């Protein structure tokens, strides 16, 4: 042997401190505990796009509850507030339907107020005022 | 057996209306091909005479003395 | 990964920014080699910035010990008595710069994961919704199938 | 067999009922092109690949400016299913060297020339 | 070869204070290579392990096994160097607190490899009465855990 | 608000039992309703791992 | 008399949009419950799991323990908030 | 025999830190450590908080009077502490009583004294000062710092901040460094009181409004383990605050301290500290 390797608890125990909470012996053995550990970097990595998707379908479930506790729908809400121009987002919204339920109320009546224009506007087809809310403010 | 839903139309359809739109801004242009000819020879060639040109300019950099020297460094100590 | 590794809750370290700014880095002990290749950007640095540094944050006790070192250390100390040793081998002038400005700028809280990017300590305002909240409430309290 | 197709020209003529559904007029018609990608050309031909890359459409949902001569619009009616075509309007004029950072080209299609940021 | 488990009769602790409670004595001892299993020496060593010193060897007079009389001598033997050697002055005031066995140097015999198993055991006697087992835990321990969960959980994925 | 922590921390929790009359009703235009009480999913605080399911006292 | 929604139970929302037609006003303040809508104030292992699941509306098998391999992966000191 | 010199000196360090994590040895001051220059970290110290000191007096400031006497019991074989942490805990329980009757009027004195004895407590003061280095500073004679020792150091850096530069810096530094501890917590996390009821009642009492009756407004689970109430305190039909609990007794309880917070301006609604 002229030069064998000296350095190789090391190598070991880069991968094995990766492992230290696994069950069997893939905690131990290096030979489990690799297959363990890049299988479980693949999936850490891969699960930041679950991540994303997983808050933001949480999200629309709690925007969901939260509003058919006044009747609207989903749907409903956010197209209406996004034709409010309030370009608030699903965290925010999630977030003040838990903390401040009286301004996702008042958003919920913005919104439905908003529905109804949509409705009465659409419904007497032809030249007439705008609603209220219905008005845009527009950037130039 | 696969079956087509009422998205699927929908999405179909509305692929359908832009390729009409498509359509129909092709239909006017503003030049005929008589018009057009050799009306942009000048910049087609100066800018194949800049890829000409950086391809037949090509060579090795410059080699220094102070970087060649500037490797002493690694043994500068202090006194 | 995150669940071999521990986590913690985003925090400051008395309430940073509130009433004033103060500087979480305590100490910096620099240990450089005088002949050795390993701290010529150590040397360097010495030589160059860490006057202009130590000038630029007087709230920062800085030790350069200057002894036979074979790697030389940057050691911060913090003010919630954290350590953070990192190593300034073979590094170049400006990368100890912003290795050093670096540790100037964080504060002593662990690198470990941060669960929530925020942290209010008072999150509701209106009042924090409990499912009494958005119910309409009935004559004298009744409840279904209730008859007085 | 699957081949390049050529497609008549009765296809490209159009009819006043269409000046009344789009905007178009057929004397005076518009100088520019805005093409955008907006279907992949993946699971197409190697020669509608080939026409996106030289069109510069190789991002999807991004606008490029073209001629309204017909080479430009022969190689657009190659690829006629994969892009967008709107016709560049612009409200005030194209945009002299005072005005030639300060610009926006809008969603509807036209290019402004004063984008500033405040309401009106 | 490790043979730290006799070494831990010589820790010498500094002398206490007369504001501070009586330590309790720790015997260790040991017997290396029994001519036995580890395996075996398992249950055995597993059946006194809380138990006093009398009631440990009272139940190892009456055990079938062979590694019952050789640990009933570890016991016995640790007795006695518990009053003579080590300041106890009570013999019955002991426990097992620790009573293992691991595996001791085995031999090869070829036959076809089949091995000769040793055995060592180890035993931690502590002074004083044998601490009381552990009660099964009621529907008020299980109430009150489940509760405290409750009023543990927070709303999760917001501010 | 104003609660204190443990009261506030309960009263968000609290699970509620609510009564649905059945009569003259379709089973699984009920059972809509009744599994969306019974997950929780008709709660703001909604999450899967957090426990806040309700009763649904179906007559 | 429109009510965009029944403003009788959580707070009374009255929206408003300025005269720049720019931002929207909620007014919202709270709606108090009234004193005539209140009620005054009124003055073995498997047997014990049986009787805890049928307390707290669980099933069994939350009331059965766990071994020591998950009684020590546990935190006992987990990072606190709020 | 694997030659080399590289992986036996990296596994040597490793067996020196299993040694430290297996039996890590008792901690000692840090004035009894490298690198430490003692008067070129108390200079950092002043400008680390930024203000300005007479130097020799924040010495003195971090100058015990057990150092002095296990000093001289070490002399066998200093000016003290204590005038200035007099002057310093006097200083800063009538400024903290300042700050805390001028944003909060309508608090009782008792509170307002349980409160300013909040903010100069032991838990609080010893929980600021083991972060402002106060506590590496200290002279003191055992290690780690008492926490009696360590609040007397850091109302005696109070005292020395007040002779060097007058008392409306010290009233910024006390506002800076105690007062913003009461962030995030709430009035009977730091004023404890039993029988929250008879309190409020009393202070209704000095209003001149009457005895508010406890009555339940909604409720959930009565006949289960897990009940949920929300008991109502209404005053001549009117409720001033109602709080939810676990039995009736917890959430009337809990209801007459949600109206205590309301008399006295303590909501979690309430106007945060202007700094």
């Amino acid at each position: 042997l002229r030069n064998r390797v000296t350095d190789r608890y090391f190598r070991i125990q880069e991968v094995l401190k990766h492992a230290r909470h696994f069950r069997g012996r893939k905690n131990r053995c290096y030979r489990l505990a690799v297959r363990t550990v890049i299988r479980a970097f693949v999936k850490c990595t891969k699960a930041r796009y679950l991540k994303k998707k997983n808050m933001r379908t949480l999200w629309i479930n709690r925007i969901t509850a939260a509003s058919q506790e006044h009747g609207l729908k989903y749907p409903a809400l956010i197209g209406n507030l996004v034709k409010c121009q309030v370009e608030l987002n699903r965290k925010v919204l999630a977030d003040l339907a838990i903390y401040e339920p009286k301004t996702f109320k008042s958003l919920a009546a913005l919104a439905s107020r908003r529905r109804h224009e949509g409705f009465a506007a659409a419904l007497g087809d032809g030249k007439e005022p705008e609603g209220i809310f219905s008005r845009v403010v527009q950037y130039h | 057996p696969r079956f087509v839903s009422l998205r699927a139309k929908q999405n179909m359809i509305r692929r359908l209306e832009i390729e009409a739109e498509n359509h129909y801004w092709l239909s006017m242009p503003y030049m005929t091909r008589e018009q057009e000819r050799g009306h942009a020879a000048v910049r087609r060639r100066e800018a194949f005479e800049a890829i000409k040109a950086a391809a037949t300019s090509k060579f090795p950099p410059h080699r220094f003395i102070a970087d060649q020297l500037d490797h002493l460094n690694v043994t500068k100590k202090w006194s | 990964t995150a669940r071999g590794t521990p986590s913690r809750f985003l925090a400051s370290v008395l309430h940073n920014g509130l009433g004033r700014y103060v500087q979480q880095l305590q100490r910096l002990s620099f240990s450089v080699s005088r002949d050795g290749a390993s701290s010529r950007g150590a040397r360097e640095f010495v030589e160059r910035e860490v006057i202009d540094f130590a000038r630029r944050n007087p709230g920062v006790v800085i030790y350069v010990n200057s002894r036979p070192c074979c790697v030389p250390r940057v050691v911060a100390e913090y003010l919630n008595g954290a350590v953070r040793e990192e190593s300034i081998h073979c590094k170049s002038v400006e990368e100890i710069s912003t290795l050093v400005q670096k540790l100037a700028d964080q504060s002593g809280l662990d690198v470990i994961r941060i669960r929530k990017p925020f942290h209010t300590d008072n999150p509701s305002i209106q009042g924090q919704w409990h499912p009494f909240t958005n119910k309409p409430t009935t004559f004298r309290g009744l409840r279904p199938r209730e008859v007085q | 067999k699957f081949t390049r197709s050529r497609i008549p020209e009765k296809v490209f003529q159009a009819s006043p009922e269409d000046h009344e559904k789009y905007g178009g007029d057929p004397q005076n018609p518009h100088k520019l092109h805005i093409v955008t990608r907006i279907k992949s050309t993946r699971r197409r031909p190697y020669w509608e690949k080939d026409i996106i890359k030289m069109l510069g459409l190789e991002k999807a949902h991004t606008p490029q400016v073209h001629k309204n001569i017909p080479s430009v619009n022969a190689k657009l009616k190659v690829v006629k299913h994969l892009i967008r075509i709107k016709p560049l309007k612009l409200p005030q004029g194209l945009p002299a060297e005072e005005n030639m950072s300060n610009t926006c080209l809008k969603s509807t299609g036209e290019l402004v020339v004063q984008w500033h940021l405040k309401p009106v | 070869i490790s043979r730290k488990w006799e070494k831990k009769n010589k820790i010498v602790y500094p002398p206490q204070l007369p504001g501070e409670p009586r330590r309790p004595a720790e015997i260790y001892h040991c017997r290396r290579q029994i001519k036995y299993s580890k395996d075996k020496m398992w249950y055995l060593a597993k059946l006194i392990r809380g138990m006093s010193i009398d009631q440990a060897l009272a139940q190892l007079e009456f055990n079938d096994k062979k590694g019952a009389k050789i640990i009933k001598e570890v016991l016995l033997e640790a007795q006695d160097m518990a009053v003579r050697d080590h300041n106890v002055e009570f013999r019955s005031n002991l426990y097992i607190a620790e009573s293992t066995s691991g595996r001791g140097q085995c031999l090869k015999r070829i036959r076809g490899i089949m091995e000769k198993v040793y055995c060592h055991y180890f035993v931690k006697l502590v002074e004083g009465p044998p601490p009381p087992p552990e009660p099964p835990k009621t529907a008020v321990a299980h109430a009150k855990e489940y509760i405290q969960q409750l009023r543990s959980r927070t709303i999760v994925h917001t501010l | 608000s104003s609660f204190s922590r443990a009261p506030q921390q309960w009263a968000t929790f609290a699970r509620i039992w609510y009564l649905l009359d059945g009569k003259m009703q379709p089973p699984g235009k009920l059972a809509a309703m009744a599994s969306i009480r019974l997950q929780g999913l008709h709660k703001p605080v909604y999450h899967a791992l957090s426990d806040c399911g309700d009763h649904v006292v179906i007559m | 008399t429109y009510s965009p929604l029944p403003d009788d139970y959580n707070c009374n929302v009255e929206l408003a949009l300025t005269s720049d037609g720019r931002t929207i006003v909620c007014y919202h303040p709270s709606v108090d419950i009234p004193y005539e809508h209140t009620k005054p104030i009124p003055r073995e292992e498997g047997p014990m799991i049986e009787q805890l699941s049928k307390m707290f509306f669980t099933t069994k098998h939350r009331w059965y323990p766990h071994g020591r391999y998950h009684r020590c992966r546990k935190n006992l000191n987990p990072p606190k908030d709020r | 025999v694997k030659k080399g010199f590289r992986a036996a000196f990296r596994f040597q360090k490793e067996l020196e830190r299993q040694r430290l994590l297996r039996c890590p040895p008792p901690p000692v001051r840090r004035s009894e450590k490298p690198n430490w220059d003692y008067h070129a970290e108390i200079q950092a110290f002043g400008h680390r908080l930024q203000e300005n000191f007479s130097l020799d007096l924040l010495k003195t400031a971090f100058v015990n009077s057990c150092y002095i006497k296990s000093e001289e019991a070490k002399r066998q074989q200093l000016k003290s502490n204590q005038e200035l942490s007099e002057q310093g805990t006097s200083f800063s329980q009538t400024c903290l009583t300042q700050f805390l009757e001028d944003e909060y009027p309508d608090m009782p004195t008792e509170g307002i004294k349980n409160l300013v004895d909040f903010l100069t407590g032991e838990e609080v003061v010893c929980h600021v000062a083991r972060n402002l280095a106060v506590e590496q500073l200290t002279l003191s004679e055992e290690f780690p710092v008492p926490p009696a020792v360590l609040q007397q150091t850091f109302f005696a850096v109070i005292g020395a901040l007040l002779q060097s530069s007058g008392p409306e810096r010290t009233a910024l530094f006390i506002r800076d460094f105690l007062i913003t501890q009461m962030t995030g917590k709430e009035l009977f996390e730091m004023w404890k009181i039993i029988n929250p009821m008879g309190l409020l009642v009393e202070e209704l009492k000095k209003r001149n409004v009457s005895a508010p009756e406890s009555r339940l407004t909604r409720q959930s689970g009565g006949t289960t383990a897990l009940p949920l109430y929300f008991v109502g305190l209404y005053c001549d039909k009117k409720l001033i605050a109602e709080g939810p609990g676990e039995t009736v007794l917890v959430a009337e309880e809990e209801a007459a301290r949600v109206a205590l917070r309301k008399l006295y301006g303590f909501t979690e609604n309430r106007r945060p500290w202007n700094y």
